[PDB]
RNA sequence: UCGGAGAGAGGCUCGGUGAAAUAGACAUGUCUGUGAAGAUGCGGACUACCUGCACCUGGACAGAAAGACCCUAUGAAGCU
RNA sequence: CGGUAGGGGAGCGUUCCGUGUUAGGGAGAAACGCGUGCGUGAGCCGCGUUGGACGAAGCGGAAGCGAGAAUGUCGGCUUG
RNA sequence: GGCCAGUGAGACGAUGGGGGAUAAGCUUCAUCGUCGAGAGGGAAACAGCCCGGAUCACCAGCUAAGGCCCCUAAAUGACC
RNA sequence: AGGGUGAAAAGAACCCCCAUCGGGGAGUGAAAUAGAACAUGAAACCGUAAGCUCUCAAGCAGUGGGAGGGGGAACC
């Protein structure tokens, strides 16, 4: 039984799963939309708000959390010398989840997700 | 194309009322026919009778249509204040009639078949019955025993 | 066990209503007086 | 694990019914997604 | 020489008519709207004798009520030694049908058999 | 004849199943042409598609070609019905073999716009019968 | 022993495509009794709103192959 | 005047032929139905429709001649 | 005698018996009944027990076998 | 295994919905609810609309009796 057990977890294994997560959330740092099923955006939600407190404090030690974390190198970068100015004192919940129509094909439920 | 619409009539409709009611609901009347009662015998079996009426009965010996005929074997006429019962029949109580066509009562399927054991007989039946109609009741004075 | 039982047909003989009464076996119906003779049922005399 | 007999029209048509039906349900929320997205403050569909 | 058919059509159309209101396949799927049509003529044959039995049995009881209704122990039963002692031709348990419609008449009849 | 208060707009052997189109045909019955437009626009199923391309070419259909409105315009309807279905050998294991039907839809529909006489109060005047057949366009529960 | 938790694929729900064997018609209760002697279809009594979905498989002498065991046929065939 | 196996008697109907390039028929031949019209019955008269071309009756003749039963069989359709 | 059939293992009940264990809804023969081929009422249901024999119609009556408290007709009628 | 629009393609100019699939008008034709998966079109099977009706039920589902109601004003 689920009692208890709050780690979203989407259609797909573990590996996959971790997988999934850091590819998406590097392309969100990238873009500032994007459109996932509504799962794919909770689960997203959780660590680009990691990410983001992360890049608000940008000691070495961090930037090389997030250098494991995120893929592509240079959105890092950017994003921990750019972000302590945009969000200097939002503190927490940087996202949001306009939501939209469904995906023809699937009547997948569709998001879209931001950066404020 | 176009619709109808109202046409031309700008005339307010008749208010009168009363004559269009009396078009709006047929008459009735219905006739009394008398205060009396029979019950007479016919074939084997018994029909309470009352004067003008039909009833489908079994009398094709022979009679042909359009006819006169007194039904002659009768038993407890009852008026509606007295009744007049009597043995087996009471005597002088002609219960006139009018004999007309002799029908074909409707088809009965008489259907017979067992089992597997194997036949079946679709066979149907006219009984030809008589639709005779009563005109009157008559001597039934004699001893009543109506109270 | 040692006894047998009762079946089909043979447990009817045992087990139908039997009239076994020598008295109600006796009776006749009533029978009436004679009840003398009734009219004609029909005329074409009119 | 093999049906014995072919249902009559009459339970199929309760069935189809049902099937159907649980289509109809699922409209009338739709009819209400479309007569609240007619324009209006909200915070749905970019 | 071929000699083909179409007599079924009509052989067949025919049961399919009679068979109507009969709530069902019974009603529309001919290989059983026949045995249906058997089964249906049939019931006619034992409805009707048991009709007759039957509405004696009705008629019986009808009547048998109308009398008890004395307040006194009559019956049916007894009724009837009273009714054929005194000679009165068979009204043929239609005394029965007037005993609902002119019940004041089956009263004066009533009263005549006791006398 | 609805007397040009209908517009039957017939349907192709449209490529999906029978049933499914009438899933959502059902839906359709008797509601409003904006109504139905609306969901049909936004509705989840994929019946819902070629059914509304129908609708709207029904209510075009029926704007100049007779010359009506959509806001009082119904769909009183809404029939489907089997089409041609055909048959594919899709094979199975141990040698067996299935038919795999491949079924169309057949669906007319007919809209309904409004036209009335109009008639102020529910006595009635035994008078001008011949016209009378005229001005009885529509009636429910009629008697006599 | 004596199970338990977990990950994956199915199951489950929603969108799309969409078979199968079986199938007299089935408006398809329990216990007893009966009956070709082990019945939802008959009798008596009890019990049961209508209808879904998931789940299990005791019955419908459930499906499958006109039994392969037994016997018969002045059947067929192989071997001695 | 019950009736299975079975025997005998009397009939209806269908495609075709003789009477015919018949009577009748684009004011309209057959399949569907209203008539418990009619028959003991197989069936027959009438009655209608978008289409619509042929064809009775009577006295006769012939039969690829009458179907729900063959795990028949060809096609169309369902149940699950 | 002619022309032609079907049938060829019946079942139970009553009786007299053999076999069996004076066991079987067993088996085998002799004389009859019903079922087979036969309906209907009594027997709760119930081929082979009882009355009885179905040409049809009847919203007429008298009875047989069996029955008269309710479900179901008919006296919860008499007296020992 | 797959035949039969019409007498003549006169096989549908033009318009609108329009991914040119398929339709509604207009037009032809005596008729195209004869329009090209087109000639009569049965039954199974799939719907639709109207009339009466089923949720304390028990049934090879009919039949005899018929409560209540609807139909053209005694028959269904």
């Amino acid at each position: 039984m689920k009692h208890g057990r709050k780690i979203h977890r989407l259609s797909r294994p573990a590996d996959q799963r971790r997988a999934l997560l850091r590819g998406l959330t590097t392309q969100l740092l990238k873009h500032g939309r994007i459109k996932t099923t509504r799962a794919k955006a909770s689960a997203m939600r959780k660590y680009v708000d990691k990410m983001i407190t992360l890049a608000k404090e940008g000691s070495l030690h961090k930037r090389r959390q997030a250098l494991g974390f995120i893929y592509e190198k240079q959105i890092v970068h950017a994003l921990f010398a750019e972000v302590p100015e945009r969000y200097g004192d939002r503190n927490g919940g940087y996202t949001r989840i306009i939501r939209t129509l469904p995906r023809r094909g699937d009547n997948a439920p569709m998001a879209y997700i931001e950066l404020v | 194309v176009l619709p109808d619409d109202f046409q031309a009539p700008e005339p307010g409709t008749p208010e009168y009322n009363d004559i269009i009611n009396q078009f709006l609901p047929k008459k009735g009347p219905p006739p009394p026919r008398e205060e009396i009662f029979a019950v007479v015998v016919i074939g084997s079996r018994q029909y309470i009778v009352i004067p003008g009426r039909w009833i489908y009965t079994q009398r094709l010996k022979g009679a042909t249509v359009n006819d006169k005929i007194v039904l002659n074997k009768v038993l407890l006429v009852g008026t509606k204040a007295s009744t007049y019962i009597g043995t087996p029949i009471v005597t002088n109580a002609a219960v006139h009639a009018v004999v007309e066509e002799q029908l074909l009562d409707d088809k009965v399927i008489v259907f017979k078949y067992k089992k597997k054991k194997n036949y079946r007989r679709n066979i149907g039946h006219r009984q030809p019955i008589t639709r005779i109609k009563i005109t009157g009741i008559t001597g039934y004075e004699d001893y009543p025993a109506s109270t | 066990s040692s006894r047998p039982q009762k079946k089909g047909t043979a447990h009817h003989m045992k087990t139908r209503p039997k009239k076994t009464a020598r008295w109600d076996i006796k009776r006749g119906p009533a029978v009436y007086p004679p009840l003398p003779p009734l009219p004609a049922e029909w005329t074409i005399v009119s | 694990a093999v049906p014995k007999k072919r249902t009559s029209i009459y339970k199929k048509r309760i069935r189809k019914n049902i099937w159907k039906k649980k289509g109809y349900w699922a409209a009338l929320k739709a009819f209400s997604l479309a007569k609240s997205l007619s324009t209006g403050n909200s915070k749905s569909f970019f | 020489r071929v000699k083909r058919g179409y007599i079924a059509r009509r052989r067949r159309k025919k049961i399919r008519f009679f068979a109507s209101s009969f709530r069902g396949a019974h009603s529309r799927l001919t290989r059983t709207i026949a045995q249906q049509k058997i089964r249906a003529l049939v019931s006619a044959h034992r409805d009707r004798d048991r009709q007759k039995r039957d509405f004696r049995r009705l008629w019986i009881t009808r009547i048998n009520a109308a009398i008890r209704e004395r307040g006194v122990y009559y019956n049916y039963s007894k009724f009837i030694h009273d009714l054929y002692k005194r000679q009165l031709l068979l009204n043929r348990k239609i005394l029965a049908q007037i005993a609902i419609l002119n019940p004041n008449c089956i009263y004066m009849i009533y009263n005549e058999i006791i006398k | 004849p609805g007397k040009c208060d209908e517009i039957t707009t017939r349907g192709y052997s449209i490529s999906m199943s029978v049933d499914k189109a009438r899933r959502v045909i059902d839906q359709i019955r008797g509601r409003s042409y904006a109504e139905t437009l609306m969901i049909l626009e936004l509705m989840p199923y994929r019946a819902c598609y070629p059914i509304f391309k129908l609708i709207y070419s029904a209510a075009a259909n029926a704007s100049h070609n007779k010359q009506f409105n959509k806001a009082n315009l119904i769909i009183s309807k809404a029939e489907v019905n089997k089409g041609i279905t055909l048959k594919k050998v899709k094979p199975r294991a141990r040698g067996r073999s299935y038919m795999i039907k491949r079924p169309t839809c057949h669906i007319t529909i007919v809209l309904r716009d409004i036209t009335h006489f109009d008639s102020y109060d529910k006595f009635l005047e035994s008078l001008t019968p011949k016209k009378l057949i005229a001005l009885l366009g529509l009636m429910s529960t009629g008697r006599r």
